[PDB]
RNA sequence: AGCUUGACUGCGAGCGUGACGGCGCGAGCAGGUGCGAAAGCAGGUCAUAGUGAUCCGGUGGUUCUGAAUGGAAGGGCCAUC
RNA sequence: UUGAGCUUUGAUGUGUAGGAUAGGUGGGAGGAGCCGACCUUGAAAUACCACCCUUUAAUGUUUGAUGUUCUAACGUUGACCCGUAAUCCGGGUUGCGGACAGUGUCUGGUGGGUAGUUUGACUGGGGCGGUC
RNA sequence: CCGCCG
C-alpha cells in the first residue's frame, strides 16, 4: 500500500486511479484565503498516453503503480512479441504489439531502448535518439534538372520510409532519428 | 398438461390423445373452442366409455355435413354488380359482409366469418376466387365475379 | 518487505513447522536446515514451504 | 498392415487408470529398436496473454543418466571448477564462435553473473530463438555452478512454453523400473502446481496421454 | 385494490437491504393481471384480476370450482 | 579460515521497567544437537530503532467439546496468516 | 434462414531458403516399394507418430440469434349498438395492433432528483505551513 | 517536383 495525498506529490510520482496508471508531469498547488486547497495537476496517461488534466482537491488522491522504467536491451523478435534483457540483473521481459505501438520500425537489434513496465509487464517501448539502418528500396536518384534541394524518399530495411538526399542508394547504411523520423547523416 | 382431445387438432392429436401442451395453448384456445378438455382424474373416466363412440361421431357426422354443406350452392359462381369507378379503380371495396350476403341470400346460409380472402378486400372489378372454408381440410373455390355497375 | 516469509516444514511424519524469512530474489535456493522437532523429540531436517 | 494394430488398442471411450497401459507400453508398439516414453500434459494458456507462461527446470528422479551435453559460460575459478562437474566445453566466447557457426552439439546454456554479459549481448537471437538462456526465473544462472551441474547433467527435462495448451515432457527408456515412472510423472505435477501465472483459466490439466514415441496411447488422469 | 381475486394476495411490505445493510421500507406487489376466463356452463367470459399463481390454481381446479369459492366470500364477479 | 544450524522445544529462581495492555534481562532444569582434544561456549547478530491491540476470517495440527445417539459441521487449544 | 461449442470421421496449412507441393513445438533411426535424418538450410529443417493450432463436411448437436405468417391471451385514449335522458364505466359486435407492448419478482447500470451523515487533534487566537 | 535576389 502506497497512498498519496494531492498536496504531496511533485512530478513523476506515478499514480493509479480509474483503472489506468498516470504519470504526473507537473502540478501547481494553490490555496487561497477563505477557500480550501487544490492542486491543478497536469497528468500524463501512461498506457494510451496523450495528456490528461485533473484538478484534484487537497484530498484525496490515488494509489501508486509498480511502474519501473529500467534499461532493457532489445535482442529478439518472433511473430508479434519483442523480448528484452537487463544488463544489470538479466531478467526476462516480453512486450506486445499494443505496447510497441508506432515504434515497431525503429529498433534493429542490440539496442538499449528503454521500456516502461507497468505492474510487472511492459506497456510502452521507447527506441533511442538515433538508430543506424539500411535502405533496401530506393530509386537511383538522378539529378536531371532539380535546381533546388532534391530530397528523394527511401524505404528502409525495417519497413520505414524516410526522406534522404540523392547520394545514398542501396546498402548506403544511413542513421536517422526516431523521435521525428528524419535523415540526419550516413554511417560509413 | 392433461389435454384429452375432443377433435382433430392439426399438428398434435388423433381425436383422443393425451398431448402435453403448453398451458397457454390450453386455456385460451383449445378449451373454449371445443378442441380439448382437461383430464384430471375424472375426464379419463369420462372419455373411456361415452365419448369414443358417441361424441367421437357427433362431430364426425357434422364433418360429413362439411362434405354436404359445400354443395348447397353447387353453382359456385357469383355475380356482384355494386357501385364501381371509371375504367377500373373501384368505388367501394366489397367486404366479407357483402360476400356472405351474396351467398346467404341465394344458396348457402354460411355466416360472415367462414368467408376467406386470399387477395385482400377486392378493390377491383373482375373475376375473383373466394375460398369458403367449412372444414379444416375441405376448402371451396366459389367464384365471385365482381362486376361494374 | 522484499524479504518474504517462508515456512520450514518438518520432514518427519508430523506437521510441525518453523517459520522464518528468506530474500528469494537474491538467494533462491531452498533452505535445508536441521532443526528440533518437538513432536518426534528428534532433530530431523526441515525444508522450505510457503 | 504394420500400423493398423497400433490403432486397434486405443479406446477413447474409457479414460484409463494409472497402472493399466503403462505396464503395456512395450505391447502397444512394434518398434525395431529400443525406444523411450513421452508425456503429454496440457496447461490452460491464453495465446495472447504473456502472464501465463510456464518455464523452469525440472530436476528428474531416477533412471537415465548423463546424456545431455551442457554448455558453460562462466569465468574465474568456474572456468575449471565445473570441469569436475562433467560438462564438455567449459568456458567463454569460444562458444560464441560456435553460435556464429550454428553447432548442434549442446542442448543447454548455463552461465553465471560473470558470464551474463556474453550471451545477453553476443548470442542474442540464437540463444532464445531455439531457447537456451538463463536469468532469475529458471535456475540457469547462479554463481554456485559446481553443485548445479553435478545433477543437471543427469536428470533435468526442461518444462517449456507452447503457444497453446500443450506442455509435452519426456518419459525415460522403456526398460527401467516402470512403477517409479508413475512417480516421475507424478513428481512433475506438484512442481507444475507449485507455482503458475496466478491467472489460470477453468482447468489446470485437461488432457494427458503418455505416448511412447509413435505408437503407444495411454489416457492419464489429471486427478489420480 | 391490488388484491388477487382467487388467492387474496395483497401487497406485503419488507426492507430493501443493501450491501451495507441499509434498511429501507419497500413494498412487494403481486403479479396481478386481469384475465378473461372462459366458463363452459355459463358459456361466457368472466373477467377476473387474478395473480399469476391464481392462474395456476385454475389450472388445477375448475374455473367453476374457483368461482364458487368467490361466491362464498361475497365477491361480485 | 574450517566445521556448522543453539536463528532449538518445554520451563524458568530472581530482578529491571511501565497507570495498565505490555516490554527487557536472566544463571539454572529437562529433552535433543553443534563446535572444540578439552575446560567450555551456543535458545541469532557490539548494544540501542527496523513497528501495531482486539474483533472478524484464512491454512496446518490435535477426537479436547461435538444440541436424541453414531459421525461430521462449527467452536476450542496449538502453530501460524 | 441461421451463429458460435463437443465426443467424431477425416481431408486441410502452397512465399525466404532447402529441387518444392515446411502449421507449431516435445520426443526424434520407421513403413512390386522407397524416404529419412547425415548434407544444401533458415529466424525455426522435414522421416516415424504424438499432443494440438487452423480450416472443411457429416450426424445426436446444447441451443440461442432474428424473421416472416397467423389468431385465441393481451392492448385500443378507432367506429357502431345497449345498459342510458350519460363526450365516465360495463357488456355486445367489428376493425387495427399482437405474443409485441405493459405489469409483478429478481437483477446489472445510471441516479445530489432525494434522504441520512462524515469532514481529526496539537497550535504561543483559528486558518495556512509543519507535526502525530 | 524543385529554382529565392543582386
Amino acid at each position: 500500500m502506497a497512498t498519496y495525498y494531492s498536496n504531496d506529490f511533485r512530478a513523476g510520482l506515478k499514480i493509479m486511479l480509474d483503472g489506468e496508471p498516470y504519470a504526473v508531469e507537473a502540478s501547481e498547488f494553490v490555496k487561497p484565503g477563505k477557500g480550501q486547497a487544490f492542486a491543478r495537476v497536469k497528468l500524463r496517461r501512461l498506457l494510451t498516453g496523450t495528456r490528461v488534466e485533473k484538478t484534484f482537491k487537497s484530498t484525496d488522491s490515488a494509489e501508486g503503480a509498480d511502474v519501473v522504467d529500467m534499461n532493457l536491451t532489445y535482442l529478439y523478435n518472433d511473430g508479434e512479441f519483442w523480448h528484452f534483457m537487463n544488463n544489470e540483473t538479466f531478467e526476462q521481459l516480453s512486450a506486445d504489439a499494443k505496447a510497441i505501438g508506432d515504434n515497431a520500425k525503429w529498433l534493429l537489434d542490440q539496442a538499449e531502448c528503454i521500456v516502461t513496465l507497468w505492474n510487472g509487464q511492459p506497456i510502452s517501448v521507447t527506441p533511442p535518439n538515433f538508430v543506424e539502418l539500411e535502405i533496401v528500396d530506393t530509386d537511383p536518384g538522378l539529378k536531371g534538372d532539380t535546381a533546388g534541394t532534391g530530397g528523394k524518399p527511401a524505404t528502409l530495411s525495417t519497413g520505414a520510409v524516410v526522406k534522404v538526399p540523392l547520394f545514398v542508394q542501396i546498402g548506403e547504411v544511413i542513421k536517422v532519428d526516431t523521435r521525428s523520423g528524419e535523415y540526419v547523416s550516413r554511417v560509413k | 398438461m392433461q389435454v384429452i382431445l375432443l377433435d382433430k387438432v392439426a399438428n398434435l392429436g388423433s381425436l383422443g390423445d393425451q398431448v402435453n401442451v403448453k398451458a397457454g395453448y390450453a386455456r385460451n384456445f383449445l378449451v373454449p373452442q371445443g378442441k380439448a378438455v382437461p383430464a384430471t382424474k375424472k375426464n379419463i373416466e369420462f372419455f373411456e366409455a361415452r365419448r369414443a363412440e358417441l361424441e367421437a361421431k357427433l362431430a364426425e357426422v357434422l364433418a360429413a355435413a362439411n362434405a354436404r354443406a359445400e354443395k348447397i350452392n353447387a353453382l359456385e359462381t357469383v355475380t356482384i354488380a355494386s357501385k364501381a369507378g371509371d375504367e377500373g379503380k373501384l368505388f367501394g371495396s366489397i367486404g366479407t359482409r357483402d360476400i356472405a350476403d351474396a351467398v346467404t341470400a341465394a344458396g348457402v346460409e354460411v355466416a360472415k366469418s367462414e368467408v376467406r380472402l386470399p387477395n385482400g378486400v377486392l378493390r377491383t372489378t373482375g373475376e375473383h376466387e373466394v375460398s369458403f372454408q367449412v372444414h379444416s381440410e375441405v376448402f371451396a373455390k366459389v367464384i365471385v365475379n365482381v362486376v361494374a355497375e | 518487505g522484499i524479504r518474504e516469509k517462508i515456512k520450514l516444514v518438518s520432514s518427519a511424519g508430523t506437521g510441525h513447522f518453523y517459520t522464518t524469512t528468506k530474500n528469494k530474489r537474491t538467494k533462491p535456493e531452498k533452505l535445508e536446515l536441521k532443526k528440533f522437532d518437538p513432536v518426534v523429540r528428534q532433530h530431523v531436517i526441515y525444508k522450505e514451504a510457503k | 498392415k504394420r500400423m493398423r494394430v497400433i490403432r486397434e488398442k486405443v479406446d477413447a471411450t474409457k479414460q484409463y487408470d494409472i497402472n493399466e497401459a503403462i505396464a503395456l507400453l512395450k505391447e502397444l508398439a512394434t518398434a525395431k529398436f529400443v525406444e523411450s516414453v513421452d508425456v503429454a500434459v496440457n496447461l490452460g494458456i491464453d495465446a495472447r496473454k504473456s502472464d501465463q507462461n510456464v518455464r523452469g527446470a525440472t530436476v528428474l528422479p531416477h533412471g537415465t543418466g548423463r546424456s545431455v551435453r551442457v554448455a558453460v559460460f562462466t569465468q574465474g575459478a568456474n572456468a575449471e571448477a565445473a570441469k569436475a562437474a562433467g560438462a564438455e566445453l567449459v568456458g567463454m566466447e569460444d562458444l560464441a564462435d560456435q553460435i556464429k557457426k550454428g553447432e548442434m552439439n549442446f542442448d543447454v546454456v548455463i552461465a553465471s553473473p560473470d558470464a551474463m554479459r556474453v550471451v545477453g549481448q553476443l548470442g542474442q537471437v540464437l540463444g532464445p530463438r531455439g531457447l537456451m538462456p538463463n536469468p532469475k526465473v529458471g535456475t540457469v544462472t547462479p554463481n554456485v555452478a559446481e553443485a548445479v551441474k553435478n545433477a543437471k547433467a543427469g536428470q533435468v527435462r526442461y518444462r517449456n512454453d507452447k503457444n497453446g495448451i500443450i506442455h509435452t515432457t519426456i518419459g525415460k527408456v522403456d526398460f527401467d523400473a516402470d512403477k517409479l515412472k508413475e512417480n516421475l510423472e507424478a513428481l512433475l505435477v506438484a512442481l507444475k502446481k507449485a507455482k503458475p501465472t496466478q491467472a489460470k483459466g477453468v482447468y489446470i490439466k485437461k488432457v494427458s496421454i503418455s505416448t511412447t514415441m509413435g505408437a503407444g496411447v495411454a489416457v492419464d488422469q489429471a486427478g489420480l | 385494490s391490488r388484491v388477487c381475486q382467487v388467492t387474496g394476495k395483497r401487497p406485503v411490505t419488507g426492507n430493501n437491504r443493501s450491501h451495507a445493510l441499509n434498511a429501507t421500507k419497500r413494498r412487494f406487489l403481486p403479479n396481478l393481471h386481469s384475465h378473461r376466463f372462459w366458463v363452459e356452463s355459463e358459456k361466457r367470459f368472466v373477467t377476473l384480476r387474478v395473480s399469476a399463481k391464481g392462474m395456476r390454481v385454475i389450472d388445477k381446479k375448475g374455473i367453476d370450482t374457483v368461482l364458487a369459492e368467490l361466491r362464498a366470500r361475497g365477491e361480485k364477479y
